[PDB]
């Protein structure tokens, strides 16, 4: 989700872009500014919320021992989904 | 035999420390306070000596 | 007796004679150093530098510290004579590349925080 | 002051000085010293170059990581000048040739290029401009070099009213063409001097003094629209100066007088070299021209610089010109020269 | 207790204790303490005046015969009045044993050179002088060995900073390498790793 | 148990003395050396045709660093700073903060590759397999500054080398 | 036996596509061996194999003459190999990406890039964190 | 034109001659000299590219700084670099020569050989493999191929 600064400089996922008056933009003259094009926040926002039939769900990020440490998520609040503290995936109980 | 030197001990001229970092420095002799986040007290036994904090600035490259 | 043993000298007088002996050797060596290392300084300049290096430690009153200083000066003299040192090491005594740090209050205040 | 430009540190290699300088002509004799002094403080130096990048290797150890940036530019292209001075708050102009190449004459390197640099710096928001002219620069001199220098000086002043103009005189140093030039003519058997060098007076200045003066002018608020004359502490007759030069190099001195027309002729003959000429007619004119005395102008003493006399620095340049027999001779052995001091 | 714990050797412990008592009995004038570690290492602490007698006895006595000097070094403990601790590690080829001899000194008191007893000590003592500033009396040639020429201060001492006081670079103005006060682009980051819970109760000190 | 290497004395037989004399006068041992070197002349050389052929490597090989992602495209790194605490050369610098969605993610992640000793302790310490040493080793630069990686460069390295890093991890994670 | 190695050399000349192809490979790769084509690349590289060679020569790549934007007829480098063929070519596996393709991820680069050092596409480091201290902004209106 | 074509051809010939004949100084300091030796070994055969070690600096084209530079050695390295006849090139090998590496915060180590001599190629690693140094050498060859000395002289 790269947006362009009013100076014409690409803005990174962190959000740092030089101000028009910053002399440090000269390092990109005759060269380029390195910006990763895939934003993790937007990529994780696209994932669907998983509905499960239990009050507590488990997440290891997938892949078994190739993911993250296994954690257990509580799904008792009906106004908000449960999010993994490592992976970012969202879970909820069937409502409505 | 022994020569009976009755002077104050001073090894300043032998340590090779620049005279800036001997006269303008101020050390603090203290027992460190317990980290209030934990109840362990093993880090409050000995005495520490540290120097006065000087200037730290941001690198123009990489910050 | 303070239970302290000497290195070489037992009072300030022998320490002073060793200092004087060392000083003569350094003073004598200076012209050979200027010729051998091909330094762009005068013999007067090098002898003034030797004088300044000796006077930096003129406030010492401990014969043991004076003995150790003379020992270090002997090692320095030996390195120069045998050409172990390089024009680099000899000219480090003069600090040509260093901007002189100001000493008055106002300049220190203007530049930064160091006292 | 744009926080990113606030000075920080102890003025060393890793410090921040707040100076962002675009040094034109940084690949020359004076440019290397200026860039070294700027990078000592921890300044951001922009080095515009047109030569081969191999000829800029010596400037890379002069700054910390990221503090020296090399960009390509064209003297006749103003977009390049805008590109290199866009983010700078100081611009230094050290561009100049001592001979006229087929692609650039004297008024291309001393008039057109300085004027374009000054105008682009003014319209790009640059705060300080340092322009280097000659001490003997006037519009009525027999030398095209000095005429172009004077025209370019006035035109730069027109394009950048608050620019600092510095007029040194016969800079001498290791990579100089002054002390080196005289030493180099030993091979030609004799030393040709117009009127035996008895009617010419020179006041050479040390290269390090000029670099320090430029650096001090960069960081002096009162030196905005002033003009400085960078001269040495002593004035010498040309005969005495060349005699001292040959004495320090321990070479036999065999001077002879040469008429102006013949020595101009041999300069013209040397001019045909497609490479750097050994000497030119303009070099002859400048060598056998007395140095102007401008006491109303500020000098190195007004920037805190105590001019270094030639006697304390001639050996470091002329020892390379000695033979093995005299290679280890010391500095105070060669009887300082006679001085025409007032 | 078998798989993961290092096994004990009581026979070597008894032998080393007996030999430590033996050395202590023979040299009462200089020996101040004898220890045997829990992993069978014999340490003998001596007064600084007894370096030559104790080392000569340990090299020449028929029962000891510690001919080879394995290592000689110093340890710096600033909280002690005698700042420096001189450690001698000797190896016996006849009896297949190793002994350690320890003494002390400070910044101004010289230690007697051990070069006559062991030829190998000449470089080791030069390094101790270079790194800690301990002067050795009667050394045939005492000078710096590891540091740069004209290096000021001793690096191994605790007070000396990790990065030193000066750094080097080449300057094109003077056409040589120059020394300047150290400036760091990125300062070394100090970590506080010690835990405030006691790990080894067997080493607990009295609380005064 | 020991053996002697040079305590053999030669026989004083008349024919043995004659053989030694013939060796001295006719240089037989030197001819033997020449024969050995001639035999090597006719062997196939061990040279490979770089850059068209490459030396063998292993999945364990430690190469240029990279920051990895989860299959969904979310970054794996959670700014625990275990890699920073374990780095023997102090080559890693990390800053973090809560992201706009509250996730615990870094804002700065630099590795000074002129400080790094390429020991791989950082990827052993990482609990989520975020930082790895990839298989790339041909990344020489022309300036010093190009070897001071930041988070953008490392994430791009991960995106570029994932197809190989994942396969190398798959072949070796059972030894870890 | 000598006539047979001569036949083998002649067959090497013939199997490279005539004399022109033989000279092309001889002046590009400095090698005239012929092996079975394991597969071709997305960018023009070809990967061959010859199991009768000793370990190290049994696999090789003939680089493409035209990478992303430059002409690589003479100027080739090892950084031109994509990661899957990079794994196959360095003998980290026995499986070419033609028989065992890598897993597809949406964030994986669809276009490999060589070492871009010395070109305008070179990486330039910078600080990725925001400004730490904010300064007070004086009011725009006069005070007296 | 005609003169620019001639100077372009002469640039091509000179650069080809210079890059095909790269003679490094027989110079090495630490760990990385072992991998440089392995590059000289039969598997990689640095000789087959025209690259042969020669002891004398006066007969050297390239300096490869392979190992840690210490404050005691820096004057010697600068001395042997200054005695190389030009054109001369410097390749930095490994972390220690690149930026100080694993002794960066030491009191006796120069934080990068580029504080002493200008560096043309920075080869990263600890130590870089023999193919890494080979890649660096071929990259230096390409950089030499890219230089234009007589084109710039002709346009002065
Ligand atoms: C002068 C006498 C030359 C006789 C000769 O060349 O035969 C060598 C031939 C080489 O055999 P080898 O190297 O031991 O076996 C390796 C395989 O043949 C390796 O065979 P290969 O598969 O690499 O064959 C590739 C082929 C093609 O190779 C080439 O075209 C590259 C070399 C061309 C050089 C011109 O090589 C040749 O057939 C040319 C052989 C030499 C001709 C010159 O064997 C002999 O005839 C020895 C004769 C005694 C010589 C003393
Ligand atoms: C610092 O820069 C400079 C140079 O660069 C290095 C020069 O060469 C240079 C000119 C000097 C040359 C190197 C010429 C050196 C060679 C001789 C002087 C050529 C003339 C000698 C004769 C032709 C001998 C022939 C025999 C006769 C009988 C006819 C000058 C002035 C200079 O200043
Ligand atoms: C008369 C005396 C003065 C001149 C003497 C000259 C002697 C003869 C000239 C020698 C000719 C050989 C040069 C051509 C060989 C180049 C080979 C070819 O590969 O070059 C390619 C590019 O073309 C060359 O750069 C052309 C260079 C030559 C240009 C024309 C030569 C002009 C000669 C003019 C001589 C006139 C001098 C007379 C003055 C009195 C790139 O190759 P490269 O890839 O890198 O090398 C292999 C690396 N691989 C494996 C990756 C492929
Ligand atoms: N040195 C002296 O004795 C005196 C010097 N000055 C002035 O000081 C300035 C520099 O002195 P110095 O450095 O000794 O002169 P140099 O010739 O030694 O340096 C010349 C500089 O100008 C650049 N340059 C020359 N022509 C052009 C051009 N046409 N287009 C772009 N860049 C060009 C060169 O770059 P490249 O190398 O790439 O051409 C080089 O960096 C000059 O203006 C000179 O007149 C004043 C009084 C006396
Ligand atoms: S490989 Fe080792 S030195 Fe390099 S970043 Fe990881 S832990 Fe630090
Ligand atoms: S890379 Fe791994 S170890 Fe390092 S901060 Fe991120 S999650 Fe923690
Ligand atoms: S970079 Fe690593 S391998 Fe090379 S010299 Fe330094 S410590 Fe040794
Ligand atoms: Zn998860």
């Amino acid at each position: 989700g790269v947006r362009t600064s009013p100076t014409g400089e690409k803005v990174t996922h962190t959000g740092q872009a030089y101000d028009d008056g910053d002399y440090r933009r000269v390092r990109f003259s005759d060269r380029q500014k390195e910006v990763n094009e895939n934003f993790a926040i937007d990529l994780i926002a696209e994932q669907p919320v998983s509905e499960v039939g239990s009050r507590v769900i488990s997440c290891d990020g997938g892949g078994g021992a190739l993911g993250h440490p296994r954690v257990y998520i509580n799904l008792d609040k009906e106004t908000k989904t449960g999010t993994c503290g490592y992976c970012g995936l969202q879970f909820r109980q069937p409502h409505h | 035999q022994l020569i009976a030197v009755d002077e104050k001990l001073d090894i300043t001229t032998l340590t090779g420390v620049p005279e800036e970092h001997i006269k303008t420095r101020k050390v603090r002799i203290f027992v460190p306070a317990r980290n209030n986040m934990q109840s362990g007290v093993n880090n409050t036994k000995k005495w520490k000596m540290e120097f006065d904090t000087r200037e730290r600035w941001e690198n123009p490259l990489m910050g | 007796g303070t239970s302290v043993k000497p290195i070489f000298s037992r009072d300030m007088n022998e320490a002073k004679r060793r200092v004087r002996e060392l000083y003569r050797a350094w003073y004598r060596e200076v012209p050979n150093t200027v010729h051998l290392f091909q330094l762009d300084i005068s013999v007067k300049q090098g002898r003034d530098k030797v004088r300044e290096m000796f006077m930096k430690n003129a406030h010492v009153t401990d014969p043991r510290v004076v003995d150790l200083l003379v020992i270090k000066g002997k090692m320095e003299l030996e390195e120069t004579i045998n050409v172990w040192k390089q024009r680099t090491h000899i000219m480090r005594f003069f600090h040509e590349t260093e901007a002189p740090r100001p000493t008055d209050f106002l300049s220190k205040f203007y530049v930064g925080h160091d006292p | 002051l744009h926080h990113a430009l606030i000075p920080h540190g102890k003025g060393g290699r890793s410090s921040v000085s707040g100076i962002v300088a675009t040094v034109f002509g940084a690949t020359g004799f004076l440019g290397r010293y200026v860039v070294n002094h700027l990078g000592r403080m921890g300044s951001q130096v922009i080095v515009p170059y047109r030569c081969e990048p191999y000829d800029t290797m010596h400037l890379r150890p002069m700054g910390d990581l990221g503090q020296i940036i090399f960009m390509e530019w064209n003297g006749k292209d103003k977009d390049s000048i805008r590109k290199v001075v866009e983010h700078s708050n100081v611009v230094i102009n050290l561009v100049g040739r001592e001979w006229e190449t087929k692609n650039f004459d004297f008024e291309d390197v001393f008039v057109k290029i300085p004027h374009a640099i000054a105008q682009v710096s003014k319209e790009a928001g640059v705060e300080k401009l340092i322009h280097i002219s000659h001490l003997n620069a006037d519009i009525k001199s027999p030398s095209r070099y000095l005429r172009s220098k004077a025209v370019g000086e006035k035109e730069v002043r027109a394009a950048f009213p608050e620019a600092t103009i510095i007029k040194p005189s016969d800079i001498f140093g290791r990579e100089d063409r002054f002390l080196n030039y005289f030493a180099s003519m030993r091979w030609f058997g004799g030393v040709p001097l117009i009127s035996l060098g008895k009617e010419t007076v020179k006041q050479p200045v040390y290269i390090v003094d000029v670099s320090k003066g430029i650096i001090n002018a960069i960081k002096d608020p009162d030196a905005k629209g002033k003009t400085f004359a960078f001269v040495g502490p002593n004035r010498y007759l040309l005969f005495d100066l060349v005699q001292y030069i040959f004495a320090v190099a321990y070479r036999p001195f065999l001077p002879y007088p040469l008429p102006h027309f013949a020595y101009r002729w041999v300069g013209r003959l040397f001019e045909v070299s497609p490479f750097e000429p050994w000497t030119t007619r303009d070099k002859v004119e400048r060598v056998h021209m007395s140095d102007m005395t401008l006491p109303h102008l500020p000098g190195l003493e007004d920037l805190g610089i105590q001019a270094t006399p030639l006697e304390l620095k001639a050996i470091e340049v002329l020892r390379r010109h000695r033979t093995y027999r005299w290679l280890t001779s010391e500095m105070e052995d060669v009887k300082p020269a006679k001085t025409v001091n007032i | 207790t078998r798989p993961t714990i290092r096994p004990r050797n009581d026979v070597v412990h008894k032998q080393l204790s007996a030999f430590g008592q033996y050395v202590a009995e023979i040299l009462p004038k200089y020996v101040q303490q004898v220890q045997v570690s829990c992993f069978n290492e014999l340490e003998i602490f001596i007064h600084p005046d007894g370096v030559i007698p104790v080392l000569t006895f340990l090299r020449d006595h028929t029962n000891a015969q510690f001919k080879s000097l394995a290592d000689l070094t110093a340890v710096d403990v600033p909280t002690r009045q005698n700042r420096f601790e001189i450690v001698y590690n000797l190896l016996s080829l006849r009896f297949n044993s190793r002994i350690r001899v320890k003494t002390y000194t400070d910044e101004l008191t010289p230690i007697e050179s051990s070069v006559t007893v062991y030829k190998a000590a000449n470089w080791y003592e030069r390094e101790i002088w270079d790194m800690f500033g301990v002067f050795f009396a009667n050394h045939p040639d005492l000078r710096r060995i590891l540091t740069d020429y004209g290096f000021e201060g001793h690096p191994f001492r605790k007070d000396f900073p990790l990065s030193g006081y000066v750094e080097l670079r080449y300057d094109d103005e003077v056409k040589r390498v120059v020394a300047e006060p150290v400036e760091l682009a990125q300062e070394f980051r100090k970590f506080d790793l010690n835990s405030p819970w006691e790990a080894f109760p067997a080493y607990r000190q009295p609380p005064e | 148990t020991y053996k002697f290497v040079n305590m053999r004395e030669p026989s004083m037989d008349m024919k043995s003395v004659t053989d030694r004399a013939a060796q001295t006068l006719l240089w037989t041992e030197l001819v033997r050396g020449l024969g050995m070197t001639l035999s090597y002349l006719f062997r196939e050389p061990a040279t490979i045709n770089y850059p068209f052929e490459k030396g063998p490597l292993s999945p364990r090989f430690r190469g240029e660093h990279a920051l990895r992602r989860y299959p969904s495209g979310e970054e794996r790194c959670i700014a625990c700073k275990l890699c920073e605490a374990v780095c023997p050369a102090q080559a890693i610098t990390i800053e973090a903060e809560p992201r706009a969605d509250g996730s615990r993610r870094t804002t700065r992640y630099d590795i000074d590759m002129t400080k790094c000793i390429y020991c791989g302790f950082c990827q052993e310490a990482c609990p989520v397999d975020a930082i790895v040493e990839g298989p790339n080793f041909e990344f020489s630069t022309e300036t010093h500054e190009e070897l001071l990686y930041n988070k953008e460069k490392l994430l791009n390295n991960g995106d570029k080398w994932e197809a190989e890093i994942a396969a190398n991890i798959q072949a070796d994670y059972l030894y870890r | 036996e000598l006539v047979q190695v001569l036949r083998r050399g002649l067959q090497q000349v013939s199997g490279h596509g005539g004399l022109r192809g033989y000279l092309r490979v001889l002046f590009r790769a400095n090698d005239v061996r012929v092996g079975t084509l394991v597969g071709e690349d997305k960018y023009g590289n070809k990967y061959y194999e010859d199991n009768k060679q000793f370990f190290g020569r049994h696999r090789w790549v003939i680089y493409t003459t035209e990478m992303n934007g430059r002409d690589t007829f003479w100027d080739v480098d090892g950084s031109m190999v994509p990661p899957e063929w990079h794994r196959w070519l360095h003998c980290m596996t026995d499986d070419p990406p033609t028989t065992k393709p890598p897993t597809a991820r949406k964030y994986i680069w669809t276009n490999h890039k060589f070492n871009v050092s010395g070109t305008p596409q070179q990486y330039v480091p910078y600080s990725t964190t925001r400004k730490k201290i904010q300064e007070w902004v004086p009011p725009s209106t006069p005070y007296k | 034109s005609r003169g620019e074509y001639v100077v372009a051809k002469l640039d091509d010939l000179v650069n080809w001659a210079r890059r095909s004949s790269l003679w490094p100084m027989t110079f090495g300091l630490a760990c990385c000299a072992v991998e440089m030796m392995h590059m000289a070994a039969p598997r990689y055969d640095m000789d087959r590219f025209g690259v042969v070690f020669r002891a004398s600096p006066r007969q050297s084209d390239v300096m490869i700084v392979a190992g840690t530079l210490t404050n005691k050695m820096a004057p010697a390295l600068r001395k042997v670099y200054d005695q190389m006849p030009e054109p001369r090139y410097v390749v930095s090998m490994g972390s220690c020569a690149n930026g100080g590496g694993y002794y960066h915060y030491s009191y006796s180590v120069v934080r990068g050989c580029d504080r002493i001599v200008p560096v043309d190629i920075y080869v990263p690693g600890c130590p870089p493999t023999a193919e890494a140094l080979l890649y660096g050498i071929l990259q230096l060859q390409r950089k030499i191929k890219r230089e234009k000395r007589l084109r710039i002289w002709y346009r002065r």
